[PDB]
């Protein structure tokens, strides 16, 4: 992404996407698991399906024509042309709308972790323009383990949050 | 305390072209594109004839001088010098030459 | 072209430290990959104990993380182990190797690949 | 020079990996072969955009 | 997170297929790694990604499953496969091994 | 979609995409019969297109040559194979691609509903995350069926469900 | 878009996405500069990757054989027969792709752009649902202006929008 | 929803083009059917989904539009189709049948 | 195909306002572009000083804004400029231009792509 | 928006490649516009969208750049080319013009 979310990371070396906590225990850069290897998986199969789908039989494209055949050997060329003009355009094109079809699928990854977590902390945090979250309460290692997990329970810091949150 | 959400960089300055913008600085790229030879004729499951200073017209006829590679048993392929200097030793037409040269270009 | 050895002593007192440590040649280890300590005691599995990051991170695992350290030598290829409070259950086979795999650009510390020689470690007077 | 190597396709500079769908190497080819392309890269992308700060 | 991988003991001869099954309790990893100890040595990793051949491994050793269950398969096998072999998952900052399966001939 | 709706229905047989109330009256997997007509027209134009676009003359693609014409052989030979590569490749790709875009437009218009959904009920209902809404009055099946329609009027039920809301 | 702001607007003439402000000094047909811009570059590549990626060499398509080559001509025809089918086939298919794949782009623009918008009047701003926002406070020429151009700021007026919020 | 056809009643020689016309009160479907009722018979589907002919039917009945307006065109008319014929709507959960058009030589 | 020329009284009195008009040629100015004024002061760079729309939307310098006013003639195809409080700074060579580019359908006023011929406007007495 | 235009004045003889930069005091835009003024005469766009070329300009003229930094480009430097040069941004309603850069022979 480069919209709200407009720097890249270069201290989290375990995965694609993850989080950075700020805490009284102290800072770190996680990495979200499940979304990394899920997007390994795709674009490996990309790759894969990109790759291997290509079956070729033995050929010799080269011929051999004498000085009374020449309509033969133009017509060869114009096979050969032909094919490599159809490959060149075809594979051109294609790598330009794959690359920006997996440009847009590392998008709505980051996306949909951004929402992911979003939907968890309903309103025991604000969003704050950059891509984060600040709590109204006290999320230790504990509560911070459980939002990177999923398992997030709104209802134990809902009043904690909640009289924060009216106090300013 | 924040919990931010964010995404991978590195030290890598690779550029790939989408159909939106061009020069585009990524993360890891892969190239689908073959540009380099190990220089070397391999063997395509078999090992191809070799011909050396000798044609296809001479190294069939028995060329005089060629006389060290007739012992070689099926290949699969023929390996040429671009200008064989010994072919034909007597001067003449070989007819249908480019057409003995697919018939015998894998045995 | 990676090669780990460990050093340390193989009798340890009880209720005291327990120091070892892990030399690596062939590789820089402040600067690519992570390096852990995995044990094992006699007729049991693997235990990983923890890993260090070639940047300076210390995971470890949760059961040992109150009495275990892990630190680097930024200036030759060692990374050492300090064991606190080391009873006889602590008496095992101890390993230290290099976890880490890069596919796409991306080094994942899912496995370790490659690994020391075992050093035993007995708690015993 | 004819060398003991094994290799799927042939080039008449030299072997060529098949493992890649393309080549640029040369047009006229032996044995199973990429798909020869008028391109100087083709470079897919599998890693994100790179902007460190 | 508890692992755990059946059968515990096994005999088989030379040339029989065997298949070693490693059940997770949280299935977030499709992914599985398998280790080959022989006594008085370091593990071996062999398959990784819970497919993924490693190098130097030789090919009757293969991979498969996904989510919960995910299984060894050894083809034709061999009088030096005498040793035990362990499944393990690394789940977000935690690397878990499953007890062993010795094979003897 | 297998995100925040993560289990499909059995039960509902009329299109695909539709809502479940559960009232006081009784409870009932209805349709959203606009979306699913929309999707519908959207498929069998895709399916029509990939098929209806191939145009093909009459043509023999078999030939016979005696002994002594290989080189037409052969090229007649690359001719084919190269057709056949050509056509193999493509279609596959093709196939892949476009089962990749039909997914993404059924995930589209599953999330599309749940957003226009989510608009007319802007504070009378809660979300609860499995892709369900809580409301906070009394929605009786005139109620139920102008969510439905499109036409649920919030000033209607916005005292009411204010209070509610404000009461936990 | 045809989905939440289902009309366009034809009084805005200066670029393809932009505002429309009412207020006491007068209303105005704005227009988003920097997203039209870039909305323009990458048309402008996709066009022009479409059609300089197509590198033709010469060619005389066009073979005369006599009455005793008729496999010839055969072949001939069936070279020429199938290239026009995988170039009218790959053209047409290619044409409709991109089609759906820009009005996707445009549709992105313009949601990106609301939400933008959205994301910085937290609450200082009510959605009305046509694409529309209603501020609670005084937007002047100046906090319009703030607004298109990305620097509104939140604080300032988020007292007296609050206070308008709770008044209703 | 309210459904108006049009026109009521209709005298066409053999082999004329007729058209009627249909018209409905919300435009949430893009589909129409259409009935032809011969007296003392049950009604026969001759067009559904505002385009789509029936299994049986001749094809010189056609259908069109879409929207607000739909329309059901005979081309060559044969003495046969004296029958009333109707536009019927499926929307939510309602089937609304429009007033019938008479057909005569 | 577009000609433009400007009107307008060379000298000014202090304190008084200024009339300049622009005519058009070959073109429709209350149909399709858009037409400014640029002055230049001598020895200085070009300032633009407002513009009017094919709509009747005028834009003006913000610095010049409170005593400009940019009026169309939607009779024959004049547009004129009403600069008032004229100072001696005021003295400059007045311009009138066509803005507008046409590119996919859509019309930008970026940039000035045609030009007058320029009247010097001098503030003297 | 400040706009900044390096060198002020230049001296060049026939043939040289000269080179103008352009800075701008904010981003958002990647175009910029060059115009080139002779004395007692209008300005004549040379380079738009910060790469277009105008109709009727000589090709030896060029320009690059994007985000902060522009640059006009003359390859094959003549006679006449003795003249002011401008570059040029319009950014939300405002027009910027930066300030010339004189050119002799
Ligand atoms: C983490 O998530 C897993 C996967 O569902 C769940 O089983 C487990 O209870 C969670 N544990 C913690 C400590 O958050
Ligand atoms: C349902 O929606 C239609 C379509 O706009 C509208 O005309 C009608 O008034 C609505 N009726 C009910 C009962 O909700
Ligand atoms: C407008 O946005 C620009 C671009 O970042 C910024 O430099 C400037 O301060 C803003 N100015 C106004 C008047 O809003």
């Amino acid at each position: 992404i480069a919209g709200f979310i407009e720097g890249g990371w270069t201290g989290m070396v375990d995965g694609w996407y993850g989080y950075h906590h700020q805490n009284e225990q102290g800072s770190g850069y996680a990495a979200d698991q499940k979304s990394t290897q899920n997007a390994i998986n795709g674009i490996t199969n990309k790759v894969n399906s990109v790759i291997e789908k290509m079956n070729t039989q033995f050929t010799a494209v080269g011929k051999e024509f004498n000085k009374l055949e020449r309509r033969m050997e133009n017509l060869n060329k114009k096979v050969d042309d032909g094919f490599i003009d159809i490959w060149t355009y075809n594979a051109e094109l294609l790598v330009l709308l794959e690359n920006e079809r997996t440009l847009d699928f590392h998008d709505s990854n980051v996306k949909n972790l951004y929402e992911k977590v979003k939907s968890q902390l309903k309103n025991n945090a604000k969003e704050i323009g950059n891509g984060c979250f600040e709590f109204y309460h006290k999320c230790n290692d504990e509560c911070m383990e459980s939002v990177k997990n999923g398992t997030y329970d709104y209802p134990k810091y809902s009043e904690e949050s909640k009289l924060n949150r009216e106090k300013i | 305390d924040t919990i931010c959400i964010g995404y991978h960089a590195n030290n890598s300055t690779d550029t790939v072209d989408t159909v939106l913008e061009k020069n585009v600085t990524v993360t890891h790229s892969v190239n689908l594109l073959e540009d380099s030879h190990n220089g070397k004729l391999c063997r395509l499951g078999i090992a191809p004839l070799q011909l050396g200073n000798c044609s296809v017209a001479g190294w069939i006829l028995g060329n005089p001088e060629c006389e060290l590679l007739i012992s070689r048993e099926s290949w699969s392929y023929i390996v040429e010098k671009p200008n064989p200097e010994n072919g034909t030793c007597y001067p003449g037409h070989f007819a249908d030459y480019e057409e003995l040269r697919e018939q015998l270009s894998s045995v | 072209q990676v090669q780990l050895q460990e050093s340390g002593p193989g009798l340890v007192k009880p209720s005291e430290t327990l120091s070892l440590t892990c030399a690596v040649s062939g590789n820089s280890i402040s600067s690519e990959y992570y390096w852990a300590w995995i044990r094992q005691p006699p007729g049991m599995p693997p235990e990983w104990v923890g890993t260090i990051y070639h940047t300076g991170n210390t995971y470890y695992n949760p059961s040992l993380k109150s009495r275990t350290t892990i630190s680097m030598d930024t200036s030759k290829n060692q990374f050492s182990l300090r064991l606190r409070s080391v009873t006889a259950a602590d008496s095992a086979v101890y390993y230290c190797a290099r976890a880490g795999v890069t596919i796409f650009g991306l080094t994942l510390p899912n496995y370790f690949h490659h690994w020391g020689q075992g050093t035993l470690v007995t708690v015993s007077s | 020079p004819m060398d003991e190597c094994d290799a799927k396709c042939q080039t008449p500079q030299g072997a060529i990996n098949s493992s890649l769908p393309f080549q640029n190497v040369h047009p006229v080819t032996i044995g199973e072969c990429p798909k020869y392309v008028r391109s100087a890269k083709l470079r897919m992308v599998t890693g994100l955009r790179n902007i460190p700060s | 997170i508890q692992m755990t991988q059946s059968p515990s003991t096994l005999s088989a001869s030379v040339g029989d297929r065997v298949t070693i099954t490693c059940r997770a309790s949280q299935s977030i990893s499709n992914w599985m790694a398998w280790y080959q100890q022989k006594p008085g040595k370091a593990p071996k990793l062999l398959i990784y990604k819970a497919s993924t051949l490693e190098s130097g491994v030789p090919s009757r050793f293969s991979g498969g499953g996904s989510g919960p269950e995910f299984t060894l398969t050894i083809s034709s096998l061999q009088p030096d496969d005498s040793a035990t072999y362990y499944c393990q998952q690394y789940n977000s900052y935690m690397y878990t091994f499953g007890q062993g399966t010795k094979v003897e001939i």
